[PDB]
């Protein structure tokens, strides 16, 4: 009724509607899952093929941020790239000034502060993307998730996009303390395949990146062989 | 110049002579060399005058503004750090050098500040041309727990030594006693060398001093 | 953010700027003041708008200000902005006397101030100054001068003009009664008469008035001076006696 | 150097309730005597005078700039500025150019308050020298110091003060080659201002 | 960051509406008043707090800007702090340049210009505050008022905030020249009592007074109670 | 290097100047007129680096003309001199001009005037002025014969004598001088002193 | 000046000499050339007094900010890198040479020598200041890795006293600072407590006590 | 007009956006309270995780602005973190520039002055977070302060924030009418009890967080869950 038109305007209910519209943009995007296994972190993203001519590997959605951490973005991908670039900038700047690799916790805090700042200005559009960090610090694996409003918390499992609720419910049914990242691959592949609904959307390509001990704590894509076998297992798990 | 600072049992005593010169000629026989910064902080300035008054006044104003802002009584560490932050950023071009003293919540304080921002915390300090003449007295007679009268005696002895033994500083001795609550300032505590001659009959201006014009105004 | 912009500097379909016209209205609501350019001087008289009895009145002036040794002004409109404008005007006069080392001719001072106002009138999107000035001063160029400034940043020289509340009635009486060769005393009397006849209350009170005159001392020195309350009382009594001294027939 | 590019001699000296300020009267490229009627003393208001020894151009600039500030103070505050306040103002506007200094050595003298004299001269960057017996500036600094130190008295009527400042200035300028060609002495009293021009050696 | 569009434009009637809203906003603030005795000045305001749990001693409404000068505000509290801070800064600039206290009138004029700035500059609202600046200086006692429009006046006595009209009429009828400072203090306390719902106590109101040539001091509750007793 | 000098008679202010423009040893020109007209009633002789002389003189003339048309009343001589001094003094510490200026003028209510303005920006209302090596001879001869009430004949005789001495005794003696006079009628050229 | 840092099994024992001179005069006899950066890291200031002091202040400031941000005891490596941030950033202006020592759960007791110009060199020990040169030969034949808090203390005392006895620019009292898991321990050894080296005699109140 | 949308005066003199910020604070369900004692200052709030997934140690509203200063932020979490970063930057800068620890009242005043800025500059929404500052002034003894989105910092002997302002205040001033001098244990237990009496439910010492200062230990500290549990038992048995 005139109040839902700016980011510097509280609606009489004491809430900012522009932030909620941004968050809705994420809700419309596509699932992004992160899991904190015993020996690392596994990120997985349901990536939707818009047209069959796309090249398998197009518009990758799981990005590195620095040597020991990486992101998965859901929501408006163009904003996800801006946030990933900022996370890279923060990582390298801290590395430079203090001569130490950024504690993933500090990296997430800086990223979240940036996302929040991008709302305080009347002349900026708030980011319409939510991200998941999974760095493997000297304090161990630790998974964060930053919301388009600027809030962030450390999770043991996470999810965003269309598949929020199914993904969360399925994660809770898993004993994260007991599964190695190799088991996390299978679990996340199975979850992503369950949460997808071919009856509604077109096909999709699972894109998963492990920040584990095999990956030498360095964020990397899941090896092709393990990924394909996990895809086959996840498909078999639907019956 | 000769300026001095001594921390006795109860507080910090500052001292300074009163000669100001411009080269080999004394411009001002009675200079005011101990300055007020706050109700519990005073400072003796040595080095370039303009710079010393400018910097001490700027810090005094900043310290008063902070006193209003926080309400509570300003402390010496604040003055010291503000002086450091100002002097350094001008890389010693502003050649103000001070002995700074006061009494605070934490007790007596005495610092020397040099034009580049290097500071010290000391039981006894001296600066100015007669710094060596004063430090003779301090290194010979200083001790811990001097009472106010002994401490003031020692400071007066040091300044007298820096008067009689160095040409840069002379005239009369001034002193500021900074105890917990009260600051006993002495405008001219010791005048040790009076005028040696009377001039007998005043000399007469024989030449009548011819004048060409005289505009006169009936000021209200 | 665009929707919150009033667009102060913009032409209406009529070809006239609204905010300046609203500024003239604001002047119209302010206290009255008039100027009389006499042969031997220039007289400014003004009405103190706020006239609560608890006002101190010991302050010398509320509407007339000295801008330089040779120029003064009487303000109408928002005195808050008038303070800034007089501060600027004094600054401009001193800037001329520094560059050239001589008094700044009145017309130039008026024009510089008006160029300040027109700036707000034309660009930047800030509200114009809601003020209007009467300037009194003296030059070697033209001798005694009186100028009037609109908040439009426009000005003109006037032998006698008025600003503020009830402007036009006083303007008309000045048209009917002002004459060349009006001297010091005659100018003072005419100003008092026209104002009081324009006032809602006759037998005015010195506490509710201000009278200033920029004349030339015998020794060629422009002497500005604002009358003390007792001098106002003397003039008020003399005028309240001389008005019936003419109206008797 | 640059201070003795023009050369000047200015003195100030304190009487009973009167103040006297003196000065030289000549402009010179260095040793050329362009004009024997230069003004180093400027009246800022009754009971306050400033002498501006040192470079002539810096002097004129500071005088005009000071008039600007003083007049604007009269319009804003409605009181003529008190001596010590004026000395502080001059010190501030000299120190602002701490690293670009004006090459002036101002002397400030003027009665005020309960008719109480005030004198002080300043470094080229505003270090004030508030004195009470007398103040001297210009190229004849040392000679003026000697002449005034040998000729001063504590409390002096206006006429004695005039004669003493005159003799001090003249005897001290005769011993200087960059100054002389007359003199310009003021005796300022709380009821009267006498401005004297003296007969000097024109050599 | 354009933010260069005056949000306080001229209404078709010539009135500056937003300033009028600011004047109302002070009109809904707690009352304050000030009187100038023939030999000193007095300012006071009501300091009633929503709860006992609020430590009344942790904040003062009467604040002195220079040892000669003190101010009282009515309307929004946060704005008065802005204005007090800025006025203190200007007073110290004046003292730096001239080694003298700033005259009351000059401080008032500078604070008024600060007030005015926000009524023309873009992207900001005028201060929801009016100030009573009490000072005593070389040319006698002085009480000045400042309002969000940036205009200032010299009053013999004045008030603003909640209950303006009743306090104003009370002062007008009860004020007189030659009033001593103590008479003014009693009069101010009585005026506060007039509209002060509840009962006055040293912990409910705040008082500041300047003696002859002396410093502005804010009365402590231990002695305000003696005055009102 | 340039020589310039002035002289104030009873109702006129003469300004003369050498007219030789050079580079190092070559008199590229001997007709270089250096005394400018600021107004119908002003002269401004200048001495200094030729580029700076021309640029500063043109700048000052621009400002004088701007003042004239905008107000309708021309700058009085003293105000023109003070404005010149202000501009020169402000440039002094930022990008100094190396010009020495002598400004003459006539104002109906004040009479002839001659101002001394040094490249340091020292301004003084002198009775007689001179710049450059010819300054010594010009000043000494003027002092010897100057009076306060000279008929234009006497003033021009004096200027001729000063020119002859400057030629005879200087080593850089320029051969050609121009003489310009300001009176009630206005700034004008009096005569050209061809030598060659 | 002299500044030495020694690493022993548990942590560090940074050292100093206490003599700020302005020419041949000893402006200060008890200068404190070791300053705190955090409760577990100290820097031995050497070189220009003003420059070293302000770099110490700025490092302490940045390191307060850092340790609050992380809410965690800042490490030695980070302190040294912060010192280098300003030492290298201002090669032109800051003529400073420093040694940074501290203790961490992460890496133990480490010494980082930031010589003039702004290099970081982790070392088993560091030597600095004009009095360093009198020590290279002594230390090279003295350093044994893995000492206790005691032997390291004695070695630091010997090093600083040997530099004191022979260098004009170094003298006064030896100050040492033992940084460990339990925490910093600051000491003070006047000349009287230090040994007596080649051709030095035992101090005596007055020759009247021996005669001559 | 626009005055409902931006911080300009309403026709009756109210700034509606600031009020909406207050509503935002009272939104979010959380409520918190602080109790200043003779010897300590205790500040307590409730935190609740809805998921097994969310790590409980990553969610908290107690912030260590300085080893000797704390802050309990009530309101929007992102804004609470922005204000917290700003205050941490100020505390370090104050200690750097002035050479001594920043006092509690100075922190509260600075936060309030910063908040006032949003309330005057039209295009800056006021932070939707009420921040309670606790610390033991080196000379004034224990301190407690409360800054609001408007900018009205005032010092409170006891106070509440969040959805249950009034209930908490009423209980607290009922229990404090006597102007008591609370011991440490008594202070913290009064705070916990006033939270209980507002929630009308018990709590397992896990969905609650407490932060405390002490003159014997000025460091702003967060109580162990076992200490919270001991306080709960002590409340139970009297």
């Amino acid at each position: 009724t005139g109040y839902d038109l700016s980011v510097t305007t509280f609606s009489p209910d004491g809430r900012v509607f522009q932030i909620e519209y941004a968050a809705k943009a994420v809700d419309n995007s596509g699932t992004a899952v992160g899991i904190k296994c015993k020996d690392g972190i596994v990120l997985g993203v349901e990536k939707l093929i818009q047209s069959k001519m796309m090249l398998p590997g197009s518009n990758r959605r799981i990005h590195s941020v620095h040597r020991h951490s990486g992101m998965a973005v859901a929501g408006l991908a163009a904003d996800g790239r801006q946030i990933v670039a900022r996370a890279k900038s923060e990582a390298t700047n801290y590395e430079s000034v203090y001569g130490e690799a950024v504690p993933v916790k500090e990296l997430a805090d800086r990223v979240a502060s940036y996302v929040h700042l991008c709302t305080l200005y009347w002349w900026l559009r708030p980011f319409g993307c939510g991200v998941i960090l999974g760095g493997y610090d000297r304090d161990g694996p630790q998974l964060y998730m930053v919301e388009p409003s600027g809030i962030s918390y450390r999770y043991f499992g996470a999810a965003i996009g269309k598949g929020k609720q199914a993904a969360k419910t399925e994660i809770e049914k898993l004993k994260l303390s007991e599964m190695t990242c190799r088991e996390g691959i299978i679990e996340v592949a199975k979850i992503i395949y369950k949460v997808h609904d071919e009856a509604k959307d077109k096909a999709f390509e699972l894109e998963m990146s492990w920040i584990c001990d095999e990956s030498k704590r360095e964020h990397q894509k899941v090896p092709d062989n393990l990924l394909q076998e996990a895809k086959a297992a996840a498909t078999a798990a639907l019956e | 110049t000769t300026i001095v600072g001594l921390v006795y049992q109860d507080g910090v005593i500052l001292g300074a002579d009163t000669r100001a010169t411009e080269g080999p000629i004394v411009a001002d026989k009675n200079c005011e060399k101990i300055h007020y910064m706050a109700p519990n902080i005073y400072c003796c300035g040595a080095g370039t005058a303009a710079d010393t008054e400018a910097v001490t006044d700027m810090v005094s104003s900043q310290l008063k503004l902070h006193r209003y802002h926080t309400g509570r009584e300003s402390r010496v560490i604040t003055a010291l750090t503000l002086l450091k932050s100002h002097l350094f950023r001008y890389q010693g071009h502003v050649s103000a050098a001070l002995v700074l003293g006061g009494v605070d919540v934490s007790g007596p304080h005495l610092h020397t500040i040099y034009p580049h921002g290097s500071t010290d915390t000391l039981p006894f300090a001296t600066m100015g041309s007669g710094s060596l003449a004063a430090m003779s007295v301090f290194e010979s007679k200083y001790r811990e727990g001097l009472t106010r009268d002994e401490g003031v005696k020692i400071v007066c002895e040091a300044i007298a030594s820096g008067i009689f033994n160095d040409l840069g500083s002379g005239s009369n001795v001034d002193v500021c006693v900074i105890t917990k609550g009260n600051v006993e300032y002495l405008r001219n505590h010791v005048q040790p060398n009076p005028r040696t001659y009377t001039s007998a009959k005043g000399y007469t201006f024989s030449k009548p001093t011819e004048v060409l014009s005289t505009k006169v105004t009936a000021l209200a | 953010s665009r929707r919150y912009d009033s667009r102060t500097t913009i032409f209406s379909p009529e070809g006239r700027l609204y905010q300046v016209e609203y500024a003239m209205e604001a002047i119209g609501n302010a206290g009255s003041a008039i100027g009389i350019l006499a042969k031997d001087g220039v007289v400014l008289i003004g009405e103190k708008k706020v006239t609560s009895k608890l006002l101190q009145t010991s302050t010398s002036t509320e509407k007339m200000y000295k801008i330089d040794d040779h120029v003064a002004c009487a303000v109408a409109g928002i005195m808050s902005d008038a303070n800034i404008l007089i501060n600027t005007a004094r600054v401009q006069a001193q800037r001329y006397t520094f560059s050239y080392q001589e008094p700044m001719p009145v017309e130039q001072l008026v024009q510089s101030l008006c160029d300040t106002k027109q700036g707000y009138t034309q660009f930047g999107g800030l509200r114009p100054f809601g003020v209007s000035f009467l300037f009194a001063g003296w030059d070697k160029n033209y001798g005694f001068q009186l100028y009037m400034s609109d908040p439009s940043g426009n000005y003109g020289g006037w032998k006698a003009t008025a600003i503020g509340a009830n402007n036009q009635a006083a303007q008309s009486m000045l048209k009917q009664d002002y004459k060349d060769d009006v001297t010091r005393e005659d100018a003072v009397k005419l100003a008092l008469k026209v104002l009081s006849k324009t006032m809602d209350s006759t037998s005015l009170t010195s506490e509710k008035l201000e009278l200033a005159e920029v004349y030339l001392l015998p020794s060629g020195k422009v002497k500005y001076q604002v009358h003390s309350p007792e001098s106002l009382n003397r003039l008020l009594t003399e005028s309240g006696l001389t008005q019936p001294a003419a109206e008797t027939s | 150097s640059i201070f003795e590019y023009n050369g000047s001699a200015t003195v100030a000296m304190v009487g009973k309730n009167c103040i006297a300020i003196g000065s030289d009267r000549r402009l010179g490229v260095q040793l050329q005597t362009i004009a024997t009627d230069f003004q180093r003393i400027f009246q800022i208001h009754d009971r306050l005078f400033i002498g501006l020894s040192g470079l002539g151009s810096d002097a004129q600039t500071l005088y005009q700039r000071l008039v600007f500030r003083h007049k604007l103070y009269q319009l804003r505050e409605e009181r003529d500025m008190k001596p010590e306040t004026f000395a502080n103002l001059v010190s501030a506007i000299l120190y602002e150019k701490r690293f670009g200094p004006y090459f002036c050595q101002p002397v400030i003298a003027g009665l005020g308050d309960d008719n109480k004299p005030f004198i002080c001269t300043m470094d080229s960057i505003g270090a004030k020298e508030l004195a009470k017996d007398f103040v001297v500036a210009g190229t004849a600094s040392e000679s003026l110091y000697g002449a005034c130190e040998s000729m001063y008295k504590p409390d002096m009527e206006p006429e004695e003060l005039f004669e003493t400042v005159s003799q001090a200035l003249q005897a001290s300028v005769d011993r200087d080659c960059l100054s002389g060609w007359g003199g310009h002495v003021y005796i300022v009293t709380p009821t009267e201002i006498k401005e004297h021009i003296l007969k000097g050696r024109m050599d | 960051s354009q933010y260069s569009f005056s949000l306080t434009t001229f209404s078709p009637s010539g009135k500056l509406v937003q300033i009028e809203h600011a004047l109302t906003a002070v009109g809904s603030g707690q009352t304050s008043l000030g009187i100038k005795a023939a030999n000193g000045v007095v300012i006071a305001t009501e300091k009633k707090l929503p709860s006992i749990l609020v430590d009344e001693a942790s904040v003062q409404k009467i604040q002195l800007l220079t040892p000669n000068i003190g101010v009282v505000y009515s309307g929004m509290g946060p704005d008065s702090r802005v204005l007090v801070r800025k006025s203190r800064k200007q007073a110290e600039q004046y003292y730096k340049l001239y080694k003298e206290p700033i005259p009351v009138t000059q401080l008032v004029r500078e604070t008024a210009a600060v007030m005015q700035e926000f009524t023309q500059s873009g992207g900001v609202r005028p201060f929801g505050v009016s100030l009573l600046i009490a000072g005593f200086d070389e040319n006698g006692p002085q009480l000045y008022q400042v309002d969000p429009s940036g205009s200032y006046f010299s009053w013999k006595a004045s008030a603003m905030g909640k209950n303006v009209s009743n306090a104003k009429t009370f002062l007008e009828k009860r004020y007189t020249d030659d009033m001593e400072l103590d008479d003014a203090v009693h009069t101010a306390i009585l005026t506060l009592k007039e509209g002060f719902e509840g009962q006055i106590s040293g912990k409910n109101i705040e008082i500041g007074i300047i003696g002859t040539d002396k410093k502005f001091r804010v009365l402590t509750p231990a002695e305000i109670d003696d005055y009102l007793g | 290097m340039e020589c310039v000098f002035g002289l104030v008679g009873n109702g006129f202010a003469i300004i003369a100047a050498d007219t030789s423009a050079v580079n190092s040893i070559l008199v590229h020109k001997t007709n270089e007129d250096k005394i400018m007209k600021l107004d119908s009633h002003k002269l401004m002789g200048a001495s200094g680096e030729a580029g700076d002389r021309v640029q500063f003189t043109e700048f000052v003339q621009k400002n004088v003309s701007l003042y004239q048309f905008r107000n309708g009343i021309p700058l009085t001589t003293a105000a023109a001199a003070n404005f010149t001094r202000g501009e020169l003094a402000t440039a002094l510490r930022k990008n100094p001009y190396s010009v020495n200026i002598i400004l003459a003028g006539f104002d109906q209510d004040t009479g002839p005037s001659l101002y001394f303005i040094d490249y340091i920006a020292t301004l003084h209302k002198v009775d007689k002025a001179a710049f450059g090596y010819g300054s010594y001879f010009a000043l000494a001869m003027m002092d010897r014969h100057y009076r306060s009430d000279m008929s234009v004949d006497e003033a021009i005789k004096l200027v001729d004598e000063c020119i002859a001495e400057i030629r005879t005794r200087l080593v850089v003696a320029p051969p050609n001088f121009v003489i310009k006079i300001v009176d009630k009628d206005g700034a004008r050229e009096f005569a050209w002193r061809q030598s060659i | 000046t002299t500044i030495i840092g020694v690493t022993y099994k548990d942590g560090v024992i940074l050292g100093a000499d206490s003599r700020t001179s302005t020419g041949v005069y000893v402006a200060n006899r008890a200068s404190d050339k070791i300053t705190q950066l955090t409760d577990n890291v100290y820097v031995c200031r050497s070189g220009s007094a003003a420059d070293s002091q302000i770099v110490s202040d700025y490092v302490r400031y940045f390191l307060h900010q850092h340790t609050i941000q992380l809410g965690q005891p800042a490490t030695v490596k980070v302190a040294a890198n912060l010192v280098r941030l300003l030492a290298y950033g201002n090669k032109d202006t800051l003529q400073t040479g420093m040694i940074v020592g501290g203790w961490d759960k992460y890496e133990g007791g480490k010494i980082y020598g930031i010589p003039l110009g702004g290099t970081i060199i982790e070392q088993p020990f560091s030597i600095g200041g004009s009095g360093s040169s009198y020590l290279y030969g002594f230390l090279d034949q003295a350093w044994k890795d893995g000492m206790s808090k005691d032997e390291a203390e004695e070695l630091v005392k010997k090093a600083v006293s040997l530099a004191i006895a022979r260098d004009g620019a170094s003298g006064g009292v030896v100050r040492t600072v033992i940084i460990n898991e339990e925490g910093v321990t600051r000491n003070f050894y006047p000349g009287d407590q230090l040994p007596l080296w080649h051709e030095e005699l035992e101090p005596q109140n007055s020759l009247l006590d021996i005669w001559g | 007009g626009y005055d409902r949308h931006i911080t300009i005066f309403s026709p009756e003199g109210r700034l509606f956006q600031v009020e909406y910020a207050f509503k935002a604070v009272k939104s979010g369900g959380v409520t918190s309270i602080a109790v200043r004692g003779k010897d300590s200052v205790c500040v307590v709030t409730q935190k609740k995780v809805p998921d097994k997934l969310l790590d409980q140690t990553s969610v908290s509203h107690l912030f260590k602005i300085t080893k000797f200063l704390g802050l309990l932020a009530t309101g929007m979490t992102a804004d609470a973190r922005n204000l917290v970063q700003q205050a941490r930057n100020e505390a370090a800068e104050f200690r750097h520039k002035y050479g001594y620890e920043m006092p509690v009242d100075a922190l509260a005043r600075w936060i309030a002055d910063k908040s006032q800025v949003y309330t005057q500059h039209a295009y800056m929404r006021p932070l939707g977070v009420v921040a309670i500052v606790i610390g033991i002034d080196e000379e004034n003894g224990p301190q407690l302060f409360k800054c609001d989105p408007a900018g009205h910092f005032y010092g409170h002997k006891a106070t509440s924030a969040g959805s249950k302002d009034q209930e908490a205040i009423n209980f607290l001033e009922k229990k404090m009418k006597n102007d008591p001098a609370f011991s440490y244990e008594e202070t913290v237990q009064t705070a916990i009890s006033a939270l209980q009496s507002v929630l009308q439910e018990d709590f397992k010492a896990t969905e609650i967080e407490v932060g405390v200062v002490q003159v014997a230990n000025p460091v702003f500290r967060s109580l162990t869950t076992e200490e919270i549990d001991e306080h709960l038992t002590a409340i139970s048995e009297r």
